[PDB]
RNA sequence: UAAGGAGCGAAGGAGGGCUAGAUUAUUGAGCAGCGAGAGGUGAAAUUUGAUGACCUGCUUAGGAGUAACAGAGGCGAAAGCGCUAGUCAAGAACGAAUCCGAUGAUCAAGGACGUAGGCUGGAGGAUCGAAGACGAUUAGAGACCGUAGUAGUUCCAGCAGUAAACGAUGCCUACGCUGUUGUGGUUAUGAGCACGGCAGAAGAGAAAUCUAGUAGGGCUUUGGGGAGAGUACGCGCGCAAGCGAUAAAUUUAAAGGAAAUUGACGGAAGAACACCACAAGGAGUGGAGUGUGCGGCUUAAUUUGACUCAACGCGGGACAGC
């Protein structure tokens, strides 16, 4: 299975958005249908093998069929800031952080991704916090940047 | 050195047999040679037969069966553990094995 | 106290995948069609009897919208010169129909046999693997 | 759009048989007869021997054909199209240690309508006997199969199809196979294994 | 809803299963006729009452 | 003549050539129904589908093939031969008071046949598929796997001349133990004759095993320690591809030479066993701060052993001096 990461919302006042390759992840096996009992952290940085020697971010055991399940992070990035941020792409109205691509496994949820702003103004906002969806923040020249509707 | 007495086939008075292909693998095997195996299999597990006896329309109610005949070449056999590895003296015990369900 | 209103039931059952298909008596007017792959999302579960049940299900519903009470049932695998066992998931779509209301009238297995045959995939060595 | 809702349904009618309606079938609702039957007729159904007579649930090896031929409001009416026998029965059959003997001919009915018919019986090892085999020599085999030719013409050529019906439903062509030749010798399962329809008539 | 029929065991058989977890087991009904084949999981003694949800399902491999 | 050839009688066999037919199956087109996926794998991608796939009907067009029955069964000089009828020649075996009378065995030279792949010309072209092209896997894959695709694969008229063309066992003719099971004829119903399979015995052989027992019967082919070498030069056949036949110089103490014995190894197979194994149950470790050991870096010196279980509060290693 293949998953796109995309960041949704309204974006005002920015440049680019910038991820952390880094999900915590809920995982349903696709052999039992069974949850994994905790989400799994999936990180690009992570280096696995399936048992062919394929390179994956994820290998995690099925506790009740005893199946393999495995995840691949593919970095949609455009570039990288700093050479630690990974650009994620603009589409559109949104932003393509990632494809996720799942063996033996369906990903059912991703609950947080750390995500820093870059301004139009070149000022980096690190690990950038949303309440209820917003997020803004005011430079000392008065120019806004803000996040609504976030996804 | 010589394995077998019949060089590990059946053919006795003749040049040449026809060929058959394997169920597993699809490689050319000859005949008199290839690997034998029977099937006998109820259309209907008997896990269901207690509920045709309330789903069936008729009075009574016989399940079809299917039949197969299937071939095997040498390495299927084996792998798969129709056949295995024996003894030098009990390489020449012959016995019929059971039609499979 | 109702007469008993029949459909045909095709079913297919390879090693890949299964398929369910519900038609007149004729055959040659459609009611309703599912796949194990419908349903599923893995390449991998396609043949599984997991998959072939919830396919199933949809198919005895739309069935039973349209007025339908029982069944006669012909199952098949590929036949040809290709392989001639019925697949998994072939028996459990017949399990399903009966745990639904459905009376089951006849059962055939209508594989296509071939009296001599074109030649076989594969070549004369085989897959190895 | 719910196009099952615009469909006509037209009950299937047989003749020669105790059972005169076997079910019915669906088209779109069309506005000329015409249209209705180029629809309707050239379509084809089967049916078991056990669903359409009051019989023993032994006879359920048998299967008939029917095609339809003629329109008359709810009712469509169909015709004789041929014979077969049930997998289960032709693969159970079969044994290791007997012969089969299978035949093919052609005969032609007084309607015109011409017919293709399959036979097969199988050799039957005698009791009071040791010998673990009980196959037929080659040359005896042809003596059978030429009585058996003979059998077939007498019974079903130039007759109508009111009467091979009712010959093919009583299996009268197997009993009379299996009197006749067991002067040569002990046979067992003499059945017609299929009946297929060639050619018919250019009529109106 | 709540039905339910109460069975008599008879006989035990074999452990079976992964890791030997059931036993295969012989019970018949109370008020009627039937006897069934089964798997139970627990430890059980013969001359134990169970109550079963079905009547008619069937471990037929005995 | 229990030497050969000619002939008679009843019968048997996937032996061969020809003529006329056949039940399905795999592809391709037409039309109808339905409305989203199909295919393929250990797991996937190339790939194909709203110009309607897939699956289910009815029509058609072609070119291959004869499933199950089907075997330590049959036939043929070998290579090889499996649907049904009709037709045309010749052969093997058996039964018996038929005819001729040495007509015979083996064979340099010479002549005829010879799976498959290949070549020259015509017919045709469903399926499969060298070459070539992609998709994956890998350090790299040009390969194995998947998608696709050409010559070939079929037929007629010829060329060619090789195979682990092997039961790795030349052809006639002898003398030879028992039991059992086949195939076709014949029978005093007791048995025989031809062609086989199997299991012991006795002899034999380096053994494994036995087409290998006994033996100055006849005739042809053929080997003489490894390598170089079935190679060079000449010659004969072939359209070519090539094939047939066949040396020296030089080097070396043995040769992956034969079979059988004991170990070590394997990415085999089969039985067993165990909370320092697991399954069903308890308490934790892996995350924080601190205590302590190990690697790395720094320093004048940060002294050193040990590395899967079976190195790392281990060297009785809690160092102010010792
Ligand atoms: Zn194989």
């Amino acid at each position: 299975m293949k998953y796109n990461v995309y960041i949704e919302g309204t974006f005002s006042g920015i440049q680019s958005i910038m991820v952390e390759q880094v999900y915590p992840i809920t995982i349903k096996c696709s052999g039992c249908n069974l949850v994994h009992k905790k989400d799994v952290i999936l990180s690009i940085d992570s280096i696995n093998y399936t048992d062919k020697d394929e390179k994956v971010n994820l290998k995690v055991k099925c506790a009740s069929c005893t199946r393999q399940m495995y995840i691949l992070i593919k970095s949609m990035a455009t570039e990288l800031y700093e050479e630690k941020f990974y650009c994620a792409k603009k589409e559109d109205n949104r932003y393509l952080a990632s494809q996720l691509q799942g063996r033996g496994c369906y990903i059912e949820k991703i609950k947080d991704a750390n995500i820093h702003v870059l301004s139009e103004k070149g000022r980096i906002y690190p690990d950038i916090v949303f309440d209820e969806g917003y997020w803004r923040e005011e430079d000392n020249m008065n120019n806004t940047s803000s996040i609504e509707d976030f996804n | 050195t010589k394995k077998r007495s019949n060089n590990g086939r059946s053919k006795k008075n003749r040049g040449h047999t026809r060929c058959v292909r394997c169920e597993h693998c699809s490689a050319m095997v000859p005949n008199d040679k290839a690997i034998k195996k029977f099937v006998v299999r109820s259309v209907i597990d008997a896990a269901s037969l207690d509920d045709l006896k309330i789903a069936t329309i008729y009075e009574e109610y016989e399940v079809p069966k299917s039949y197969y005949k299937l071939n095997y070449c040498v390495s299927c056999a084996v792998h798969i553990k129709l056949v295995r590895v024996r003894s030098r003296w009990e390489r020449k015990i012959r016995k019929e094995q059971r039609v499979s369900a | 106290e109702q007469r008993l209103n029949f459909a045909l039931l095709f079913i297919k059952a390879t090693k890949n995948d299964t398929i369910i298909h519900a038609t007149d008596l004729t055959g040659a007017e459609t009611l309703a069609k599912s796949s194990g792959g419908s349903k599923v999302k893995a390449h991998r579960d396609e043949r599984d009897p997991y998959a072939a049940m919830l396919a199933t299900q949809d198919v005895a519903a739309v069935l039973k919208e349209k007025g339908y009470n029982a069944v006669h049932i012909k199952i098949r695998g590929k036949g040809g010169n290709q392989s001639k066992i019925i697949g998994p998931g072939g028996s459990t779509v017949i399990r399903t129909m009966m745990r639904s209301e459905f009376k089951l009238g006849r059962v055939e297995d209508v594989t296509p046999v071939a009296t001599d045959s074109t030649r076989k995939k594969g070549g004369r060595r085989g897959r190895r693997l | 759009k719910d196009s099952f809702l615009k469909k006509e349904k037209y009950n299937l009618r047989i003749e020669n048989f105790p059972v005169r309606e076997v079910g019915a079938t669906l088209v779109n609702k069309q506005s000329t007869v015409a249209a209705l039957e180029k629809k309707l007729v050239g379509r084809v159904f089967e049916a078991n021997q056990g669903d359409i007579t009051t019989s023993d649930s032994a006879n359920c090896y048998r299967k008939f054909s029917f095609k339809i031929d003629s329109l008359a409001g709810t009712n469509a009416h169909a015709i004789f199209n041929g014979m077969c026998l049930t997998s289960e029965k032709i693969k159970g059959m079969v044994k290791r240690g007997l012969t089969l003997i299978e035949g093919v001919k052609d005969v032609v009915t007084k309607e015109g309508i011409t017919l293709r018919i399959l036979t097969i019986a199988q050799s039957k090892k005698e009791k009071n006997s040791t010998k673990k085999t009980a196959y037929a020599k080659t040359s005896v085999v042809k003596e059978v199969r030429k009585n058996i030719f003979r059998i077939v013409d007498n019974e079903l050529n130039g007759k109508d199809i009111e009467q091979i019906v009712k010959k093919l439903q009583m299996e009268t062509v197997g009993k009379e196979i299996e009197k006749e030749c067991q002067k040569i010798i002990p046979l067992q399962n003499c059945h017609v294994l299929k009946v297929k329809v060639v050619k018919r008539p250019v009529k109106e | 809803s709540e039905e339910v029929y109460i069975g008599e065991v008879l006989q035990t058989l074999e452990k079976t299963g992964p890791g030997g977890g059931l036993t295969m087991c012989q019970v018949q009904l109370k008020d009627q006729k039937r006897t069934l084949y089964r798997a139970i999981m627990g430890p059980i003694a013969v001359g134990d009452l169970v109550a079963l949800l079905d009547c008619e399902r069937e471990h037929r491999r005995g």
